[PDB]
């Protein structure tokens, strides 16, 4: 589908013949991730009092 | 084993339509062919059994194939609607047999006329001294309704194992919807 | 409903290792294959192909064989080997139009709606280009018969690649008119195009041949065409035809005066640049 | 033993089989299968080509299935002719051709029933006109590497003519397999019927070509050679100069007037030479 990579997507390659093989979808940088959800955390708006 | 290729040489016509024999005229001959095709098969797995016809329209309906599965999916809903055409029919049953993967097999035809022929006598005689120059041994087996005492196949037989053939056969049809089995149980005895 | 068709050296070759093949059995064989490839675009293209079994007596010519079992297997390989090629109909040897190809086709239109035929060269021999296709059209029409349908042919060329014409320049190293100047156009299409019309003048003459002695049809659908071109025959020299002619004479002729009028400058200055490299090095170096 | 002049004969339709598998299926590496007649102690003979499917995705030689092959070597032996297998190929996408240690392996497995089956590699990508890049090899004893003997005992200066190159030496070249020098069978009943039909135009000199933008194209180039030739106006009135060996490299900035005038002079001719006539011979034909 040469109709669909476009200037700035992001795409995997061959080693040694160096072609492309295979579009990708964006990458999401694991520090992210690692920052995205992993509070279990239960407190609610009845525990704070006074403001 | 022995070389042979057995080819069936079925019988669409439209004389074979009614309900005289007692499931029908189609199923008692697909069962025929079904326990013949069993018959070569287990005396000798190279033999493979493909079907024909001899209509007006000479199909090859299913492939030349040791599978089954095609002839028993087309022999149902399968039509038999048809003008009979057999001065065609030798030689789409000749020409068959030399598309084959060996020539070196007997050349062995069974052939199922249930309907009146309009052939000409000389035209198949002159067919019978083209296989005669071509060394083809076929067992004609009739079928059906028929001119009784069938015209112009008795002769044709005769003038097919003319010159030291002598080793084919004419089963005739009786003229009675009898049970089919028992009909072709001569030729699956001995030949 | 199909525009052209496209095909390519492979299955150009494909045909005639084939003839080769069964060229052994001297009487008569007639070369009949199954026609692989797609169509995209409303264009037909042709790729691949192979050849089938097939077997011909003369007398009573309407008995024909095509092993179809050696037709589904060996398409269920290709398939196998690439899903993008299919079937796209078929092809025999056409030396002369024989007479079981009007229901070949029918007999395996149940794989290709449009199931084209290809009629292709054994012995190369014209001045255009020996790649016959026809199309089938069926009719309950006008005066034949009440079940008729005859072919009509659609216009045929050879497609190239880029993949081939590696392949396809390098087998050639024989002759190749290539650097096209001001003279490829006068041998590709004003010695040749000019006997081009020749053989499209005398075909017209093939057909001529039954004005009163040839075959008992005579024309009906064929002569409203005909009775065109004497009648679209182009426009006499009396008009300003003949004036505006002179106009563009007149005005094409002077690029080529000043063009021609460079090219002497232009040379003039290239032989000072050779009296430099004369009289400047006999007595530096001797 | 072998003398180096084992000159393998091929075909014209396996090459073009070779490419079409090697290019529509490019960076994983393809291989098939060769069909052709074997011949003596000497040559080879290679006529047909069938291709092989894959197995997977990832460049690989995979292996044979031999269920398929076993299938195809009477599929058209039933339909055209008896051949029988002499060799296989696979396809290096851009490297050039050499064994690899995953392409030696399968070799080794085919030179077990007969000792002539042939490896070829074929590079679609390095091949332009008269470059369809090859080199077919076949591996060589490494039992004879330990003895230190040289194989292949030359009677013939007939095999050290083709140089290999230095890619290929780098890898088991010149120790595990050889070269051999290929040509190729052309024939009279091919060779004619290809060359009379690439490329023929039909009836396309025997037009006007847009008859009113001709004459507007032949000022859309003119009115810039003016002033195309105001720098030939330019560049030569600085000579007698700085020594015109200098003026060879200070000129790859700019453009020069003297080659790109002497350009669409040509251009201007053959536009207005091939239009013009055939403008006059449309005049006496067509009545
Ligand atoms: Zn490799």
């Amino acid at each position: 589908d040469k109709s669909k990579l476009k200037p700035g997507t992001r795409v995997a390659l061959d080693m040694t013949t160096l072609t492309i093989m295979r579009y990708l979808p964006r990458e999401v940088d694991p520090l992210v991730y690692n920052m995205s959800h992993e509070d279990p955390g239960n407190v609610s708006y009845s525990e704070i009092g006074g403001l | 084993m022995v070389l042979e290729s057995t080819m069936v040489c079925v019988d669409n016509s439209e004389y074979m339509r009614n309900g005289d024999f007692l499931p029908t005229r189609l199923q008692a001959q697909q069962d025929a062919v079904n326990i013949v095709c069993h018959s070569k098969t287990r005396s000798n797995p190279e033999n493979n059994v493909g079907l024909i016809t001899l209509a007006n329209d000479c199909e090859v309906l299913t492939t030349l194939t040791p599978d089954t599965g095609r002839i028993l999916s087309k022999l149902h809903t399968v039509q038999p609607k048809g003008k009979i055409t057999f001065c065609t029919g030798i030689r789409v049953a000749h020409l068959a047999l030399k598309h084959r993967q060996g020539k070196n097999h007997k050349m062995r035809i069974i052939a199922f006329v249930g309907s009146p022929v309009e052939d000409n006598e000389k035209d198949l005689v002159k067919l019978a001294k083209r296989l005669k120059k071509e060394k083809v041994n076929v067992d004609i087996i009739n079928f059906g309704e028929e001119e009784v005492n069938t015209e112009k196949l008795t002769a044709f037989v005769n003038t097919l194992n003319g010159k030291d053939g002598t080793g084919s056969h004419l089963v005739t049809v009786p003229p009675g919807p009898s049970l089919a089995d028992a009909l072709i149980s001569s030729p699956i005895l001995a030949g | 409903a199909v525009q052209k068709v496209v095909v390519h050296p492979l299955v150009l070759l494909s045909v005639v290792d084939h003839f080769n093949r069964i060229g052994k059995v001297g009487n008569q064989k007639r070369v009949v294959g199954v026609l692989l490839g797609s169509w995209q675009k409303k264009v037909l293209d042709v790729s691949n192909s192979f050849a089938v079994p097939f077997d011909e007596d003369d007398k009573d010519d309407s008995v024909w064989f095509l092993d179809h079992d050696y037709l589904e297997n060996m398409y269920g390989m290709f398939k196998k080997v690439n899903a993008r090629e299919r079937i796209v109909g078929w092809y025999h040897t056409g030396p002369k139009l024989h007479k079981n190809d009007i229901a070949i086709n029918e007999l395996m239109k149940r794989y290709c709606p449009n199931s084209v035929l290809v009629i292709i060269d054994v012995k190369p021999k014209d001045l255009g280009l020996p790649t016959e296709a026809y199309i089938s059209v069926e009719e309950v029409h006008d005066d034949g018969t009440p079940t008729s349908k005859t072919f009509e042919h659609v216009t045929s060329e050879i497609g190239a690649e880029e993949a081939e014409e590696v392949g396809v320049e390098h087998l050639l190293r024989d002759i190749k008119d290539t650097t096209v100047g001001t003279l490829s156009q006068r041998i590709t299409n004003q010695v040749h195009g000019l006997k081009g019309l020749n053989s499209k003048l005398l075909d017209i003459r093939s057909y001529l041949e039954k004005v009163a002695t040839g075959k008992l049809p005579i024309n009906h659908q064929i002569i409203y065409q005909l009775q065109d071109v004497f009648n679209l025959l182009p426009d006499v020299s009396l008009q300003e035809f003949v004036k505006a002619f002179y106009l563009k004479t007149n005005d094409q002729m002077v690029v080529v005066y000043l063009a021609s009028l460079i090219r002497s400058v232009v040379a003039l200055h290239n032989l000072i640049n050779n009296k430099i490299a004369n009289r400047d090095a006999e007595k530096k170096e001797g | 033993a072998v003398d180096t002049a084992e000159q393998v004969y091929i075909s014209s339709l396996a090459l073009l089989k070779m490419l079409k598998h090697g290019r529509a299926g490019v960076p994983m590496e393809v291989m098939g299968l060769m069909l052709g007649e074997f011949v003596d102690d000497y040559t080879v003979r290679v006529i047909d080509v069938f291709a092989m499917p894959q197995s997977g995705t990832g460049v690989s030689v995979e292996a044979v299935d031999p269920v398929f092959q076993a299938k195809m070597l009477d599929m058209l032996k039933q339909t055209g002719r008896p051949e029988m297998v002499v060799g296989w190929y696979h396809s290096h996408p851009g490297f050039g051709c050499w064994l690899s240690g995953v392409d030696i392996n399968t070799q080794q497995s085919f030179e077990a029933l007969s000792e002539r089956a042939v490896a070829v590699v074929v590079d679609p990508i390095q091949s332009v006109k008269g470059k369809v890049v090859i080199d077919a090899f076949r591996l060589i004893n490494a039992n004879m590497m330990v003895l230190g003997h040289e194989p292949r005992q030359t009677t013939s200066n007939l095999g050290h003519l083709n140089k290999p190159s230095i890619q290929a030496l780098i890898h088991g070249l010149n120790r595990h397999y050889y070269s051999i020098t290929i040509n190729y069978r052309k024939n009279e009943l091919e060779q004619k019927m290809l060359l009379n039909l690439h490329k023929k135009s039909w009836m396309e000199g025997l037009t006007l070509q847009d008859y009113s933008e001709h004459c507007k194209h032949n000022e859309s180039v003119v009115k810039e050679m003016l002033e195309l030739a105001k720098n030939y106006n330019k560049a030569v009135e600085e000579e007698d100069k700085m020594t015109p060996e200098q003026l060879a490299i200070k000129n790859v900035g700019k453009q020069d007037p003297k080659r790109h005038l002497e350009e669409h002079v040509d251009v201007l001719m053959t536009s207005n030479i091939v239009q013009c006539l055939a403008a006059m011979l449309d005049t006496v034909v067509f009545k």
